């Protein structure tokens, strides 16, 4: 009922740039085997255990946010469902604790190695201790996403990354198919550790005649007069070539290989929507013969004679084009070879972004041959980041200051905002900011409006206010910005309203710096604006950094706000003759018709010890069965994943079965379906199937005593169309039971401890339907971890913690400075330390010790 | 049909540029064909409007078969020759009657979209015969002279090299290393051109009667050009204009010709100081000769007294003549210069002392009778903005930071000392009371933290709180021009 | 009010050489057409108001009857002025004109509905984002001006620049997808 706090270690996780996926086309074999040695001499840092633990990362998990975590402190991976690991003895998937059997169950003591093994076919993660195997793994999850080779660790841990290309040293021997970084890795980029996150029409036949003709003179000669003929010898493996033959009479072999290029010509260019008719009717006539001084005569008899084209430039725009049908060419050819080669060879992968020289190559292929055709005359024609100070920092009046340095000069913005800037909104779309825009030289506000040039790179932009004139002067590299319309910055008539303070944001693939002044030299002028011009800068007089809050990415959970536009609740009095009730509302009109709006319960039901070990999901009768089990506590939330479609409501009712406790989730119009949800449940929308992964795979030495289930299943969606089959609209009232005790009912009864006994429904206000929101705000932490060459080991000695709440009914760490903005949770805090210190009041000392536990003398210290 | 057809292209004009970039030849070339035909036409209401905003945005590869323009290449040089031959001769036709037509056939400054095969005909087409009037002609005062330099294209002829015209005639008659031999024959005129006005230094405008009417298109036009390879040029380009203006340092030079060349090319690249350091004491020169201005204003306001003469044509009718229009055209001088003299007058003292010295007789002077400049300006603010008001924009971030005490909190301190109205005579006053404070204030981190870095050599003397004693004081008749004007 | 009272002109309008003695409701209303004149309300425009335009400029060009032409003057300045309360949705009073008063050569009403057709445009450039019917009805309309008032129209300054704008009410986004139908090519069209 209370929050609480302990000190908690620093955690995270970084990889190489390494990518593996599997999908319905290339896929590089798609199984992969990972290795990675440690060097660690810390078995317990100053804090706690070091934790240290590798496996894979579907791209999806984004797992090291330093700070709040799931459970207890920043954990770096396999803490969720979206990453995988091992420790030397567990399997960490979605925060469980599950060992396995193995000879020497010890921890990643020093000179000790790691084998990871990833297989495509059937989706399986397996490992491999210094000498032994598991006996138990996991499988069955999801593949959609590249799999990181992800290593976590705390304070004080050292391991050394094997590759096999180049330094790679495997003590165990690579598994029979699994290739370490042998035909393309990153083919366009380099290796390095980064931290995560019957009648046919004659024009046709003509056209391809003279393509294919023109095209294939050019081989005879070239291959007739660059001399590269064959030796006395007879040499097979000496790359013979068979079209050294004539362009006219070349055998079948010839012409197959011939036609295949010549026919996708004509049928790439009849797809590109170009126009077919002769334009100019000047190329046909106008060809002229270039001078050849008389040494291209050579011995072969084969004289060097090709079409002039020196001068004959079309344009850069049906290069794009002639690109376009090379890359769909080569993929043709990737999905040939693909088919059937299984080439062992340093083997080739799409091409559509393979480098930059062998894609030049291929569309100059094909460049020539549209060159040629035009000589010849017949020519045819996921968010954005947002980062700003803490409200205490809001400045109310003054002239103030700052540097923001723009490195890359893409989407990125700056400017003062008011301190509730609601986020998930891009800055200057509303009137809570006064920004600018770099990347197309235009001010926001409540709208774009065009001011100033744009960036460029470093372009070190100062940004200025004055609450006391009421004015915004942005500064360019020393120079004032200037406005269209003869104005300095028109941002007039600004009031002070609650104070202004700075933000900036960043849009994806951006780099920004930004300098408030915390040390007098960093600024790059202040000397041209504001030294004399009263114009002062921000962090004037600070011991300690400023705190800068930045804006998450997960979707966590928020309670829905009673002055919503277009979502409306109702908490319906419980009666005698109906059970308490709770429906919604819309705008049905003109108004934002959104996706599927996630619904969550307050409270949580964690089962016992099972006494349930299933659930029962029911519409009218037994339902579709087996419904997921986990037969652990395991607090699980009501979810109402259902979808606006503009209708009348989507109520939901607190009834009571006959001996068992129910819920009552009614709907009346089209597709919404709302099963049971877990306390960690983040995800985005558009998915029905494929939402949960790391079934338990657990077994004997033997792998006999094998016992498997559908762990981590969280949205146990129920399609209640397939139930009912009839033209009308009838209500469809969904009571899933899971609530199982002796009754010798509700669903407040198990969920609130106190009226446990009492069967009668109760909706206390402590319940309040919630919905899921994508962004929310959070605090960057003052200091980070500090960390590799030699094999790119990485280093990492210092150590870092923080102390971090905690909250029990939701289940989620949170860095404690966070209250200095909540004020919410804070006041609670402090009344509930106001609390233990009247509990343990003068003259008592059995109750000090008692509260002796709930807190440490390390955590009061820190 | 012909105010409905103009007003419509205002809108539709720039419909080329963001979209179908290369697609929109056949448009634009359509339009243009049509707006021919009313040549020949003469009306008595004018129709000159749509004329020149119908060729202005029109322009906005060799895809263009059913571009019949590409015949009409050859017609608009055809009126080319025509009034400027037949103008030779050329009371009351010497005047814009004639050169009427010719504004809006020569404007065709930046949107080139077609080539037309006119590369140099029109250095000799028109250009040459312009050179035959360039001299008195025995002839009067011209009627239009500057229409050379706006008529005249700076350098917009996508090719220029000498003793082409008058030799290559039958070798490109004929018909790929093109315009690059001729790599250093584009310096034969300019370096003959130029050499004429620089050593004129005649007074009176009446000796370059229509030298001012050629000054400006060639330097202005050759700057630009050939910036790739010889940079030299860019840089003598600089001091080309820098002594022809010396002559404008009499207060009696131009009334109609100051203005026009003044604003023909108020631009300069290569005059800053580390380019040209001595345009610093050029410009320094060219102050003195301003704060004559200000003692006809004192000197007249004493005769002034009581309405004792006829001060309505005598007091008055002195200094807004010639006052006014001359500082049209330095202000651009500190701007330039304002993005380096801060961060030279961070890393020294010296590097605006003369700006500081000088332009504080702009507004020392002309507290009073202000009545002079707004007359004069008459084209500017009849339709805020004054140039007067805007001559201290450059100094107000420079004259007063380097003035004493570069971070010790003294310029405040002095400030706030003086803060009482003191008169001249009474500012020896304020150096013997004195005011200054090592507070424990702002000037702790960031204000006055600058300062001593930024002052290696901090010079702080009892004399220079006399030079940060007038700062403040030019700021004191400063406070009330925003609030009066009202 | 605009339902109650807004209901009388509608029936009103029913007088061409029928009643000739019931012109009281006529000045009835028209010395009470300040009310509505001197209010800028119903900006939201969620009810469907194009009835009451289709009306008042029903009434605007109903002078077969007794006019009044003070009174028609009156009415003038208020279907005028009312059309800055609107939000551009009255697409039955928008091709109303181009059905009666482009079709006619300004022949009796035509000028005063070609007044505000052209200052519609002056608050309709750069916004006002057009569509199906608005689009679709742009350039018939410019057409039908474009090509009637070049000739057969009067020397009239007055009556030359009453159609003479630009009249190009473009939207942003876009306005209508549906097949262009000539009869039922952009360089060419204009």
């Amino acid at each position: 009922l209370l929050l609480q706090t302990n000190l908690i270690n620093y955690v995270t996780s970084i990889r190489p740039n390494i990518f593996v996926g599997r999908a319905e086309g290339s896929t590089q074999y798609g199984k992969w085997y990972f290795e990675v040695m440690v060097d660690e001499v810390v078995p317990f840092l100053t804090a706690q255990a070091t934790h240290l633990r590798v496996g894979w990362a579907l791209t999806e998990g984004y797992s090291p946010y330093p700070g709040g975590g799931e459970g207890w402190g920043g954990n770096g991976v396999g803490d969720d469902l979206y990453s995988y690991g091992f420790d030397g003895l567990h399997l960490w998937t979605g925060h469980v604790a599950r060992p396995v059997t193995s000879p020497g169950q010890h921890l990643l003591a020093p000179e000790d190695v790691v084998s990871c093994c990833l297989d495509l076919s059937v989706p399986s993660i397996s490992f491999r201790i210094n000498g032994c195997p598991v006996q138990g793994v996991f499988e069955a999850f999801n593949l959609d996403g590249l799999f990181f080779p992800v290593v976590s660790f705390s304070a004080g841990v050292k391991v050394r990354f094997l590759l096999g290309g180049r330094h790679g040293e495997f003590k165990f021997l690579p598994p029979p198919g699994y290739a370490p970084c042998h035909e393309a890795v990153l083919p366009r980029e380099r290796l390095r550790l980064e931290p995560i996150k019957i009648v046919l029409p004659p024009h046709l036949e003509r056209i391809r005649e003279k393509l294919a003709e023109n095209i294939h003179e050019l081989w005879a000669l070239t291959r007739i007069e660059q001399g590269w003929t064959y030796g006395p010898v007879r040499d097979d493996n000496k790359r013979l070539h068979p079209c050294l033959v004539n362009f006219h009479s070349l055998p079948e072999p010839e012409r197959n290989y011939n036609l295949q290029m010549s026919g996708e010509t004509l049928k790439t260019l009849l797809a590109l929507g170009c126009h077919v008719g002769m334009a100019d009717e000047k190329a046909e006539d106008n060809l002229k013969k270039t001078k050849l001084p008389k040494t291209y005569m050579m011995s072969n008899g084969y004289k060097p004679a090709p079409l002039d084209l020196s001068h004959v430039r079309l344009t850069p725009a049906q290069t794009t084009l002639v690109d376009r049908l090379a890359e769909n060419g080569h993929n043709v050819w990737a999905r040939d070879r693909v088919a059937q080669g299984w080439s062992y060879s340093a083997r080739l992968v799409p091409y559509r972004l393979l480098d930059e020289a062998t894609k030049r190559s291929n569309r100059d292929s094909l460049c020539q041959a549209v060159r040629t055709l035009l000589g010849y005359g017949y020519n045819i024609e996921d968010r954005v980041r947002i980062f700003r100070a803490e409200k205490s920092y809001t400045v109310q009046s003054g002239r103030w200051y700052f540097e923001f340095e723009a490195v890359t000069t893409g989407e990125m913005r700056v400017g003062w905002a008011r301190p509730e800037l609601r986020p998930d909104v891009e800055l200057g779309a509303d009137e809570l900011a006064y920004v600018f825009n770099g990347h197309r030289g235009q001010r926001w506000h409540l709208g774009s409006e065009p001011f100033g040039r744009p960036w460029q790179s470093g372009d070190v932009v100062g940004c200025m206010i004055d609450l006391t004139e009421n004015t915004i002067i942005f500064t360019l590299n020393g120079e004032v910005l200037m406005s269209d319309s003869g104005s300095e910055t028109a941002f007039r008539e600004i009031e002070i309203g609650d104070g202004f303070l700075p933000v900036c944001s960043l849009g994806p693939g951006q780099v920004g710096h930004l300098n408030l002044g915390q040390d007098v030299s960093s600024l790059r002028f202040f000397a041209i604006c504001g030294l004399q011009e009263g114009f002062e800068p921000f962090a004037i007089n600070m011991q300690r950094p400023v705190t800068t809050w930045f804006s998450k990415s997960l979707p966590q959970f928020e309670p829905v706000p009673p002055e919503h536009p277009h979502y409306e609740v109702a908490r319906m009095d419980g009666t005698v003759d109906t059970p308490p009730c709770l429906r919604l509302a819309h705008r049905t009109w003109g108004s934002q018709n959104s996706l599927v709006e996630m619904l969550f319960l307050r409270l949580s039901l964690p089962v016992q010890f099972t006494t349930t070990y299933y659930y029962s999901v029911r519409v009218f009768a037994g339902q579709e069965p087996s419904c997921v089990w986990v037969g652990w506590v395991t607090p699980d939330y009501h979810q109402h994943d259902m979808n606006f479609d503009l209708s009348k409501v989507r109520a939901v009712t607190v009834t009571m079965g006959d001996e068992q406790g129910n819920v009552h989730s009614s709907l009346k119009c089209s597709n919404c379906y709302m099963v049971w949800g877990g306390d960690f449940v983040s995800p985005g929308q558009q998915g029905r199937i494929s939402h949960t992964d790391l079934v338990i795979g657990c077994l004997v030495d033997l792998a006999t005593g094998l016992m498997t289930f559908t762990a981590n299943g969280k949205e146990s969606n129920t399609f209640f169309q397939v139930e009912p089959n009839t033209k009308l609209f009838p209500a469809v009232f969904v009571l899933p039971t899971h609530q199982n005790v002796i009754q010798f009912m509700p669903l407040s009864a198990a969920m609130f401890l106190s009226e446990r006994k009492n069967p009668a429904p109760q909706c206390p206000p402590r319940l309040e339907v919630q919905m899921l929101m994508p962004v929310s705000w959070s605090r960057m932490p003052n200091h980070f971890l500090q960390v590799e060459r030699l094999g790119w080991a990485v280093q990492c000695q210092d150590p870092l913690t923080m102390m971090a709440l905690h909250i029990p009914e939701e289940n989620r760490c949170m860095d404690i400075l966070e209250l200095s903005e909540r004020l919410d949770l804070q006041r609670f805090h402090s009344h509930t330390l106001r609390l233990y210190r009247a509990v343990c009041a003068l003259g008592n000392n059995r109750v000090a010790h008692a509260l002796c536990s709930h807190v440490d003398q390390a955590q009061l210290l820190h | 049909p012909l105010i409905n057809q103009y007003f419509t292209n205002h809108c539709l004009y720039f419909l080329s540029t963001p979209a179908k970039v290369l697609g929109s030849g056949g448009h634009a070339s359509n339009k243009e064909k049509e707006m021919i035909t009313s040549l020949f036409c003469k009306l008595a209401a004018l129709v000159r409007h749509r004329v020149s905003l119908f060729g202005t945005d029109a322009p906005a590869v060799a895809l263009l078969p059913v571009l019949t323009t590409l015949f009409q290449h050859i017609a608009q040089h055809q009126f080319g020759d025509d009034v400027i031959l037949d103008d030779v001769q050329v009371c009351s036709i010497y005047s814009l009657g004639t050169t009427k037509n010719t504004y809006v056939e020569k404007l065709r400054p930046a949107l080139g979209e077609c080539l037309a095969r006119l590369a140099a005909a029109m250095p000799v087409a028109f250009l040459e015969p312009q050179l035959n009037e360039y001299n008195a002609c025995s002839v009067y005062t011209t009627k239009s002279p500057r229409e050379r330099a706006i008529l005249g294209l700076p350098n917009s002829v996508e090719e220029m090299c000498p003793d082409i015209p008058v030799l290559d005639r039958l070798m490109a008659d004929i018909g790929a290393r093109y315009t690059e031999m001729p790599h250093v024959i584009e310096i034969t005129l300019p370096m003959l051109c130029s050499y004429l006005p620089r050593w004129w230094e005649r007074g009176p405008e009446a000796p370059p009667p229509a030298l001012p009417a050629g000054a400006p298109p060639p330097c202005t036009a050759v700057t630009s050009d050939h910036l790739n390879s010889l940079l030299g040029n860019i840089l003598r380009i600089i001091v080309n204009n820098l002594g022809i203006d010396e002559a404008t340092w009499m207060k009696r030079l131009a009334v109609f010709a100051q203005p026009i060349v003044s604003r023909a090319r108020p631009e300069l690249l290569h005059s800053h100081f580390i380019p040209t350091i001595g345009r610093l004491r050029k410009r320094a020169g060219k102050v003195v000769a301003e704060e004559e201005q200000l003692r006809l204003e004192a000197k007249a306001e004493a005769e002034e007294g009581e309405l004792l003469v006829r001060d309505e044509f005598s007091v008055l009718c002195r200094d807004l003549y010639a006052l006014y229009p001359l500082l049209i055209r330095y202000v651009d001088n500190n701007r330039a210069h304002w993005l380096t003299e801060p961060n030279a007058n961070a890393e020294e003292l010296f590097r605006m002392v003369g700006e500081i010295f000088i332009y504080w007789s702009k507004s020392h002077n002309f507290k009073r009778e202000e009545q002079n400049f707004v007359v004069q300006n008459e084209i500017n603010n009849m339709s805020v903005a004054t140039l007067k008001k805007m001559l201290p924009i450059g100094l107000n971030m420079c004259a007063p930071t380097d003035q004493d005490l570069i971070m010790l909190a003294k310029t405040r301190y002095a400030l706030k000392d003086t803060d009482e109205e003191v008169r001249e005579f009474l500012q020896n006053n304020l150096h013997l009371q004195g005011k200054v404070e090592g507070s424990p204030s702002l000037r702790w981190q960031m204000a006055l933290y600058r300062g001593l870095p930024g002052r290696e050599e901090d010079a702080d003397d009892p004399e220079k709180i006399v030079r940060r004693v007038q700062e403040v004081s030019a700021v004191l008749y400063h406070l009330e021009q925003t609030e009066h004007p009202y | 009010h605009v339902l109650d009272v807004g209901f009388l002109p509608d029936m009103r309008a029913a007088a061409s050489l029928d009643t000739a003695t019931f012109s009281t409701t006529e000045m009835a209303l028209a010395l009470n057409r300040y009310l509505c004149l001197a209010v800028l309300p119903l900006i939201t425009k969620c009810a469907p108001l194009f009835a009451g335009t289709e009306h008042r400029a029903i009434m605007v060009d109903s002078m077969l009857h007794t006019v009044y032409r003070l009174s028609r003057g009156r009415s003038l300045t208020k279907a005028q002025r009312d059309v800055i309360e609107d939000c551009l949705m009255a697409l039955c009073r928008y091709i109303r004109p181009s059905m009666l008063q482009h079709l006619l050569r300004r022949l009796v009403f035509d000028v005063p509905i070609l007044n505000e057709f052209a200052k519609m445009p002056l608050k309709l450039l750069t916004n006002h984002y057009e569509r199906c019917w608005k689009y679709y009805c742009l350039p018939t309309g410019w057409a039908n001006f474009g090509v009637t008032s070049e000739e057969e129209l009067h020397l009239t300054r007055k009556l030359f620049w009453g159609i003479f704008d630009s009249l190009a009410h473009k939207k942003y986004d876009q306005e209508l997808y549906r097949m262009a139908m000539p009869c039922l090519s952009i360089e060419k069209r204009f």
